[PDB]
């Protein structure tokens, strides 16, 4: 069984310093490129922080470019984020996220459970149209989000991403180029898109698809994520 | 002598078997590389903005 | 590697070849020793440490800071021409012959023959070993080295009987570059590990020679 | 004589060596030829200094 | 007054019409040997080891040193008559090659050692960095040229031709004799101390060995080894006798002079045949390349 | 002794019908079609990384992804466009013969000479590729592993016979016998309901994979077939033998069509492979180089050449795009 | 019309007092790549070459009453 937890989290006071820790169980640690995603109360999701495979390349969001450091422990399973210095911004639930990459692969499939930390008192842009969308099981339901630069590389590929984080659960991947499935999700879900306008639609809607569907872009770092579209019943 | 029974055997039904003309056959092997013909990037070359290599 | 997946899928693919490259190195300190000989030969208890690990046998004992991988192609029983090939690149043949056997001693002679004037080891020096002595010893007495060799002239004692054999062995040679080291061993012999050591040592330096110039 | 007019503007630093030859059946005046670095042969006149100055500081 | 007066050099224009042929017949066996190696060892990529890529460079700079010797024999038929420019270019060419020539020799003895002796060693396989140890060789040599270039020009004398000399100041002769230490020690005793070294170990461990193959080895590195000494030794000889002649150690004459110059030019006739000889000892003395040249040839 | 008897008439009437159904022969028929002319073919890539003797090669069903097998114990896929690494599994045994791919993309099976075809998972959840199933029942060396589906492959081994196996259970579900003699290569129809083996008897007989029955079998070459690959539509094949020959059998006519067979050529073929317009043979030989043979009119249409050594191994892409070769240079080489 | 690939000084031992009246002609050549020495040679009227110390006053004395003529 694959298993990501992350420990760590409190309320610290601005100025200190904390450690999370994403201790990994059920798959090669070593082979997975691990990212540090976080979610402000009820704002949305966040990229922070990205180490590849083996500690090679690393990167850093703008927000937090000089004051978060990333380290890897592959001998002991285990993802590190040391943050210096932290403001009220920093609040958020942070999520650890493996990522493998190569021809045909699903970089994005699993997402940790999370760590809730609370501290007391140019890029590609995505829109989401909508906020809310009341919808009745049986009826399907279409979802678009926009981007500023064109997503669709000379390779053929469209960097694009489609997300559903359940209520009080962790984000699940969905689509994770255009119209690529995910591995266990149903059929009944399905990708499209041209260039800069893309729709995710869901034929015969269940219960159980009720959330809040984020679209990220991949193409080109920092990650940056969609508005948030809430489906409503 | 219970080695070689099964060697008639597989003879029999050898040589019952429905054959055709080798002018026939000719023929219609020479038909599909005619057919399909259009569609091999190896006979006739590619051009070079079609060319994945 | 334009787009930002495409990089790391080019940052995978060197990490693969590090470990490729450095996999080939640790490939590089074995001497590959292929094993032949007939049934009942000694092919499998030549020397006592063993180390082992129906098909291909692998045994990889070590010895002065060299490692050594026997291959016994015994119990294949196919045509050895689809297979032997795979073994094109070893090092040096080890062939084992049984003196008190005087019956498979004209079938050791086919299996040296054929492999020894083999196309793809025309090059390959060949270690023989001649196995028990103590046992062809007493058994010439009992019955002299005619029924097997009726062409054998010189006298019965066990130097020139077991010189006799020995010259059978080399005259199926026939080809420059190869090099046949012999020895005689017993079932009580321990020092067969440093009889390979300086064998391959040698052997090594005849290709060195070749491929400098020298020669 | 080996020289008909003399020559001006020899440094020096472009001198190789200098030879003074006497009056004689060859000539009866005085000549002085300088071999400079280049192998060309300049012709200096003996009455001028610039060629006492050369050979006084050569002999130094 | 006969107790003092100037030595008059001596010369021999039947040896200066003879050494013309001499160098032509160099040259042109050079050219032929060095061409059929680069042939050889060019024309198919199959098999290309690091001795093959030694031979490769050592040709080359063979080749080389031989399409300078022609000028070098016009010089000698009649003085450096072709200017300041070629002088410089020339010098620079023939003692670059030289270098490389001697130090490639030396990178060919220390391969040997290492595939002989440590042929059970892991050392051996420190022998695979050919190309960076012939490009550090060519640097080297790029480098102890350095003084040929900055220092020489065409000298008009007096009593002799002109001569493609150096000009280092009111002490170019103290200079030059220090500048004599870079040919005589990087290039005469440090290669030499390291081909004894490495050939002396290789025939140890060659003599205590079982080939039926040893005993043509051992000729070959005896030739390898007497070849080169045969070649540079002399000159190197005459050189540091000349050297002590000029700082007194050894009293001086005329004719002793006039001994030191024909030895030098009888010794640069004796070394300028290395470029002919190395084809012969490091290249066709092995089968490989004899089975090449055969195959190309078809 | 009667039955023998009744063997050797049996051998009689199948000659004399086979000769009866010839009235001419294949390069008397199409000698008006225009030749093809040169088939100029340019190394395009160069896949380095193997430390071996590459013995196998199989190309993905996207015409993108290739797989192959080396004496080093390595299992390297590559993306044939980028010449990127995707996996690479090191194997158990270094004695390895063949090597296949799944259609799917999903699995990968790759064995030799430990006589078990062991069977590898590229779409795990842990992220790396582990051993799914080793197939075990071959008293002989292995060779051409193909895959029908996710869950079921033909094998061939010295044993004289071929199986069919089940991965899911592991068990020989078919076996194939009636040859003779080693077999050394087997292709499986473009209707996954056939496949022809070729043996080292001298023989490729036609089987069925639903009955495993000996539908038919074909002579004609003189030493032992090392290669085979059906013709596109699945109504003829193409053998490569040590006889330095090529022959072409058809499965309607159970005669062979035509031999492609030059004086120049001594060595044996190793590999067969078709264009995919059914006009281009490609075969790989032991002189270092492999010739392009115009299927309709025994021509040689070019040569590739390039390689070091023995080439051991083709493959063209299901689209045709380009050839693969591999040799036991340690090298990969892409031609278009 | 000689040649040599080693320039070398044209006087091993030098003397002082040549007389005048014997002189022809006298080279003075300054230091360079032949010698690291001033060197003064005399040619006589019978063609004998004398060699002549430079530091000698008799030097150059001879020298200034040639010049002068």
């Amino acid at each position: 069984d694959v298993q990501l937890v992350e420990s760590g989290g409190g309320l610290v006071q601005p100025g200190g310093s904390r450690k999370l820790s994403c201790s990994a169980s059920g798959f090669a640690f070593s082979s997975f490129g691990m990212h540090w995603v976080r979610q402000a109360p009820e704002k949305g999701l966040e990229w922070v922080a990205y180490i590849s495979s083996g500690s090679g390349t690393i990167y850093y969001a703008d927000t937090v470019k000089g004051r978060f450091t990333i380290s890897r422990d592959d001998p002991k399973n285990t993802l590190f984020l040391q943050m210096t210095s932290l403001r009220s911004e920093d609040t958020a639930m942070y999520y650890c996220v493996r990522s493998i990459y190569y021809y045909g692969s699903s970089p994005f499939d699993f997402w940790g459970q999370g760590t809730t930390l609370t501290v007391s008192s140019s890029d590609i842009v995505m829109t989401q149209a909508t906020s809310s969308v009341p919808v009745t099981p049986g009826e399907s339901v279409s979802i678009s989000c926009r981007s500023s630069k064109s997503l669709l590389h000379s390779n053929g590929n469209t960097y694009l991403y489609w997300f559903l984080q359940r209520p009080g659960q962790s984000p699940q991947l969905l689509i994770y180029r255009m119209s690529n499935l995910a591995s266990g999700v149903p059929d009944r879900f399905s990708g499209s898109g041209s260039g800069t306008a893309f729709t995710l639609t869901i034929s015969r809607l269940e219960a159980e698809d009720v959330g809040v569907y984020y679209c990220m872009q991949h193409l080109e770092y920092p990650l940056t994520f969609g508005a948030g579209t809430k489906l409503e019943l | 002598i219970a080695q070689a029974r099964k060697l008639v055997e597989q003879l029999k039904m050898e040589a019952n078997i429905d054959r055709i003309k080798v002018s026939k056959a000719a023929a219609d092997l020479m038909a599909y590389c005619e057919a399909h013909a259009k569609e091999d990037p190896l006979l006739t070359p590619v051009p070079a903005s079609e060319n994945p290599f | 590697t334009l787009s930002a997946e495409e990089r790391a899928a080019l940052e995978r693919s060197k990490a693969i070849e590090k470990n490729l490259k450095e996999d080939g190195i640790s490939a590089a300190k074995d001497v590959k020793l292929l094993l032949l000989g007939a049934d009942n030969s000694g092919k499998s208890t030549i020397v006592k440490q063993m180390k082992i690990i129906t098909g291909i046998v692998e045994t990889h004992f070590t010895f002065k800071n060299l490692h050594f991988r026997l291959f016994d192609v015994g119990g294949q029983r196919s045509e050895r021409k689809k297979w032997i090939h795979c073994f094109e690149d070893v090092t040096a043949i080890i062939f084992c012959v049984d003196l008190s056997d005087y019956n498979r001693m004209h079938e050791s002679l086919m299996l040296f023959d054929s492999i020894c004037n083999n196309k793809f080891f025309i090059d390959t020096s060949i270690i023989l070993f001649l196995n028990k002595k103590d046992l062809f010893g007493e058994k010439i007495k009992k019955s002299p080295l005619t029924i097997c060799f009726p062409e054998y002239t010189g006298p019965n004692t066990y130097e020139d009987a077991a010189a006799y054999i020995q010259a059978q062995f080399e005259s199926k040679n026939r080809s420059p570059n190869k090099e046949i080291y012999c020895h005689m061993t017993c079932a009580t012999d321990t020092n067969n590990a440093q009889v390979i050591f300086d064998a391959v040592t040698d052997i090594i330096i005849a290709n060195n020679l070749r491929g400098c110039g020298l020669y | 004589c080996q020289c008909l007019q003399t020559l001006q503007g020899i440094h020096l630093k472009n001198i190789q060596s200098v030879k003074v030859k006497s009056p004689g059946p060859h000539c009866a005046q005085t000549e002085v030829i300088a071999t400079l670095k280049n192998g060309q042969k300049a012709c200096l006149n003996p009455a001028s200094p610039m060629v006492k100055k050369i050979i006084e500081k050569m002999l130094k | 007054l006969l107790d003092a007066a100037p030595c008059e050099p001596e010369s021999l224009e039947i040896n200066k019409y003879f050494v013309v042929i001499i160098y032509a017949l160099v040259f042109l066996l050079s050219l032929l040997g060095n061409s059929l190696v680069m042939l050889v060892i060019l024309y198919s990529r199959v098999g290309r080891s690091v001795t093959d890529v030694y031979l490769l460079n050592l040709a080359l700079a063979d080749l080389l040193f031989a399409l300078t010797l022609p000028i070098w024999a016009a010089s000698k038929v009649n003085g450096w008559i072709f200017g300041t420019f070629l002088c410089k270019v020339v010098s620079l060419l023939k003692e670059v090659n030289f270098y490389s020539g001697i130090l490639l020799l030396a990178c060919i003895s220390v391969d040997r050692y290492l595939a002989i002796v440590h042929a059970t060693r892991t050392l051996t396989q420190k022998r695979y960095l050919v190309k960076f140890i012939c490009l550090s060789i060519w640097g080297l040599s790029l480098l102890l040229a350095l003084p040929v270039l900055l220092f020489r020009r065409t000298v008009y004398s007096s009593n002799v031709s002109p001569a493609c000399y150096e000009d280092m100041g009111n002490n170019t002769a103290n200079w030059r004799m220090l500048l004599r230490i870079l040919p005589q020690s990087f290039g005469f005793i440090v290669p030499l101390l390291i081909m004894l070294f490495c050939y002396g170990f290789t025939l140890r461990t060659l003599f205590k060995a079982h080939m039926g193959q040893k005993h043509r080895a051992m000729r070959v590195i005896f030739a390898v080894v007497l070849i080169f000494l045969l070649c540079w030794l002399p000159y190197n000889l005459v050189l540091l006798a000349d050297t002590l002649m000029r700082t007194q150690v050894i009293q001086e004459t005329c004719e002793r002079r006039n001994h030191i110059d024909r030895a030098l030019d009888a010794t640069e006739i004796l070394g300028i045949l290395h470029s002919c000889l190395n084809p012969l000892i490091y290249a066709f003395i092995g089968q490989k390349f004899r089975h090449g040249l055969l195959k190309i040839l078809a | 002794d009667q039955l023998r008897q009744e063997a050797e008439q049996l051998k009689n009437q199948i000659r004399d019908a086979r000769k009866a159904c010839a009235d001419a022969t294949l390069s008397q028929i199409t000698n008006n079609i225009d030749p093809v002319g040169r088939i100029q073919m340019r190394t395009r890539r160069t896949l380095r990384g193997h430390l071996a003797k590459i013995y196998a090669m199989h190309w993905g069903t996207d015409s993108r992804l290739l797989v192959s097998a080396s004496q080093d114990g390595k299992l390297i896929i590559w993306d044939s466009y980028t010449t990127n690494k995707v996996h690479a599994i090191p194997l158990r045994s270094s004695w390895v013969m063949t090597c296949a791919y799944a259609p799917s993309g999903n699995y990968v099976a790759c064995g030799g000479l430990d006589n078990i075809c062991s069977i590898y998972n590229l779409k795990t959840r842990e992220g790396n590729v582990r051993v799914s199933r080793e197939l075990a029942g071959h008293t002989g060396y292995l060779s051409c592993c193909r895959f029908l589906d996710d869950n079921q492959i033909v094998t061939s081994s010295g044993d004289t016979t071929c199986a069919l196996w089940d991965i899911e259970t592991g068990q020989q579900t078919t076996t194939f016998t009636g040859h003779t003699g080693d077999v050394m290569s087997l292709s499986l129809a473009p209707d996954t309901r056939l496949f022809v083996s070729g043996a080292c008897d001298a023989s490729a007989k036609l089987w069925d994979v639903r009955e495993g029955m000996c539908r038919q079998t074909f002579t004609g070459h003189e030493s032992d077939i090392n290669a085979i690959c059906f013709f596109p539509n699945g109504n003829a094949f193409a053998t490569g033998s040590d006889d330095a020959t090529c022959r072409l059998f058809d499965l309607r006519a159970d005669q062979e069509l035509m031999t492609y067979s030059h004086d120049n050529i001594i060595c044996g073929i190793t590999s067969v492979s078709f264009s995919k317009s059914g006009r281009l043979l490609l075969a790989g030989y032991d002189d270092f180089n492999c010739n392009v043979w115009d299927a309709l009119k025994a021509d040689r249409a070019g040569v590739l050449a390039g390689h070091d050594n023995r080439v051991s191994c083709l493959g063209v892409t299901d689209d045709g795009m380009a050839v693969a070769t591999g040799s036991w240079d340690s090298f990969l080489k892409i031609w278009n």
